[PDB]
């Protein structure tokens, strides 16, 4: 973001890069991994009816943002950070709207 | 909902009508036996298909009796109550604690627990109305009602529903 | 400890959704309860009450409805009081 | 045998019961698939079974309008039949209350348009017996219908579904 385009490049040592490179989109799945994972989405599962239970206005807010589409950039500032960092190259990212099946916070913690 | 299939019934038949003309005499029997009738398997039974090319054509004398038996084939037309869909049925009758939805053959129920709390039930109507905007219960009464779950029992068939869903109740 | 404490959770949460539910009948001559379907198969011709299957008694509702929000409090202060436990559990789970 | 507990839901994402599903077969040994039914093609076909045997019973002794025709076929069920079927009258007093077309030939151009787009029977009979013209709204009504279909799918056959049937 922000670099000028037309800087000085250099590289040094960097002679096994190339495992950096492989890392850099390689994952691993384990099964404690899919445990928490469980126990997340079903405490964000009953935090979302708890919400919807006091006060949908902010889930009818977001819901509505995302019929219109916004997107990360969009809505976050700079002093808030995203919590799931964008783990693809920009330069192939989706920036259309959300889908209407994933659209609504129950849809998207079933999903 | 409504279903077809061929079905397979089970019929005695009394040695006194052992007369010359009993193929037809099978068949309304069969009639009467199969139209306006509930089961727990198939519900509802509504009406037969296939009228003709019936599958009869052979039967057993019973041993200790001159009852003989006949194995009947037959398409024909049921009805399958679901669980957890809308129907828009009609209410007949009420009680304190909720409707009786009449939705067609069967009478469902709505729970006084089961409508939705901020429904602006008032107990002082004729038939007691469960109304907030449009859905009061009339002669017609067209209120769309999720069943719940159509309990199976022996053949005497009962279901429960609600009304706790934006258009739900609502048509 | 774990087993003990997760049937305690499990058990209070169904009487919670138990209890949150319709409380149904009985009969007090017989002192047999009946559910909701069950008052629904032995109702009158009227359409209006329901009388028992053994001793043609109107059914009487069951008082449950009060106490649903009474086991959904004995529920929250309980979770409360059992919170220590569940942090300790939580620390123990951290470590091996 | 083990008691085959076997719990499940009847749905529209292909969530469907054992007793009544798809594959069975015909006791002469060919395969019989399941048979779901519209609202109005069951309308039609409870008159085509009526006049059926109602001709039937006319070679027996020998040898669309629907205030003449519920009373009609009412009094020809108490000409043989017993008259205990009042849930029987229910039923087709439901079926020319709800059935999305009176007239046989709207339904038959969209059964010979389903034959040729092949959809899921038991989706498309629920969608045939439903008789609404808000796919959206629909999807709202159905949240198994709104996570099966595309709702631009779903308007675009209901559409040329909404102007053939005849508006309630």
């Amino acid at each position: 973001n922000e670099v000028s385009k037309d800087s000085i490049v250099i590289f040094d040592e960097a002679h096994n890069i190339d495992n950096v490179c492989i890392e850099s989109l390689s994952l691993d799945l384990t099964t404690d991994a899919l445990r928490r994972a469980t126990r997340g989405a079903n405490a964000l599962d009953e935090r979302i009816s708890e919400v919807r239970k006091v006060d949908s206005q902010k889930l009818q807010d977001e819901y509505e943002k995302l019929v219109q589409g916004l997107h990360s950039a969009d809505i976050l500032t700079d002093q808030e950070e995203p919590f799931v960092e964008t783990p693809v190259l920009p330069q192939d990212l989706l920036t259309e709207a959300i889908p209407g099946n994933i659209r609504r916070a129950e849809h998207f913690v079933s999903f | 909902m409504f279903f077809i299939k061929d079905l397979s019934l089970n019929i005695t038949l009394h040695p006194s009508f052992f007369g010359p003309r009993m193929k037809q005499y099978l068949k309304t029997k069969l009639l009467e036996e199969v139209e306006g009738s509930c089961t727990g398997k198939f519900g509802y039974i509504l009406c037969v298909l296939d009228y003709d090319n019936i599958d009869i054509q052979r039967g057993r004398i019973l041993p200790t009796d001159g009852s003989a038996e006949f194995n009947v084939k037959y398409r024909a037309v049921v009805f399958k109550p679901f669980k957890g869909e809308v129907v828009d049925g009609t209410v007949v009758s009420c009680s304190q604690h909720g409707f009786e939805v009449q939705v067609g053959p069967m009478k469902v129920f709505v729970t006084k627990h089961l409508m939705p709390q901020d429904l602006t039930f008032n107990a002082g109507s004729n038939p007691p109305s469960y109304q907030s905007s449009e859905d009061v219960i009339t002669i017609k009464s067209r209120i769309r009602v999720k069943i719940e779950g159509c309990i199976s029992q022996v053949s005497s068939i009962h279901a429960i529903g609600s009304i706790k869903e934006d258009y739900l109740g609502a048509i | 400890i774990k087993w003990k404490v997760h049937q305690v959770v499990q058990r209070l949460k169904d009487d919670l959704d138990k209890n949150s539910e319709p409380n149904g009948y009985m009969c007090p001559i017989c002192l047999t309860k009946y559910t909701q379907l069950e008052a629904v198969q032995l109702l009158n011709f009227d359409r209006t009450e329901f009388l028992c299957s053994l001793c043609d008694e109107p059914l009487v509702e069951d008082d449950s409805g009060k106490k649903n929000k009474e086991k959904q409090d004995k529920l929250n202060r309980l979770m409360d009081q059992i919170q220590p436990i569940i942090d300790s559990l939580k620390k123990i789970d951290d470590s091996r | 045998r083990l008691k085959k507990v076997e719990e499940e839901e009847n749905a529209a994402t292909l969530q469907l019961g054992q007793e009544f599903q798809l594959k069975q077969i015909n006791h002469q040994g060919e395969e019989e698939e399941l048979i779901a039914l519209n609202l109005s093609e069951a309308r039609l076909v409870i008159k085509e079974a009526l006049v059926e045997r109602r001709r039937a019973f006319k070679r027996s002794q020998k040898k669309e309008t629907r205030e003449k025709e519920l009373e009609s076929i009412d009094v020809l069920l108490e000409q043989t039949t017993g008259g205990n079927n009042k849930d029987l009258k229910n039923t087709m007093q439901y079926l020319t209350n709800f059935s999305r077309f009176r007239d046989q030939e709207t339904v038959g151009a969209v059964i010979q348009l389903l034959k040729s787009t092949g959809l899921h029977p038991f989706e498309v009979a629920q969608l045939g017996s439903l008789a609404c013209d808000t796919a959206d709204e629909a999807k709202t009504l159905i949240p198994s219908l709104n996570n099966k279909i595309s709702d631009d799918e779903l308007e675009r056959i209901l559409k040329e579904l909404s102007n053939l049937e005849t508006l309630y």
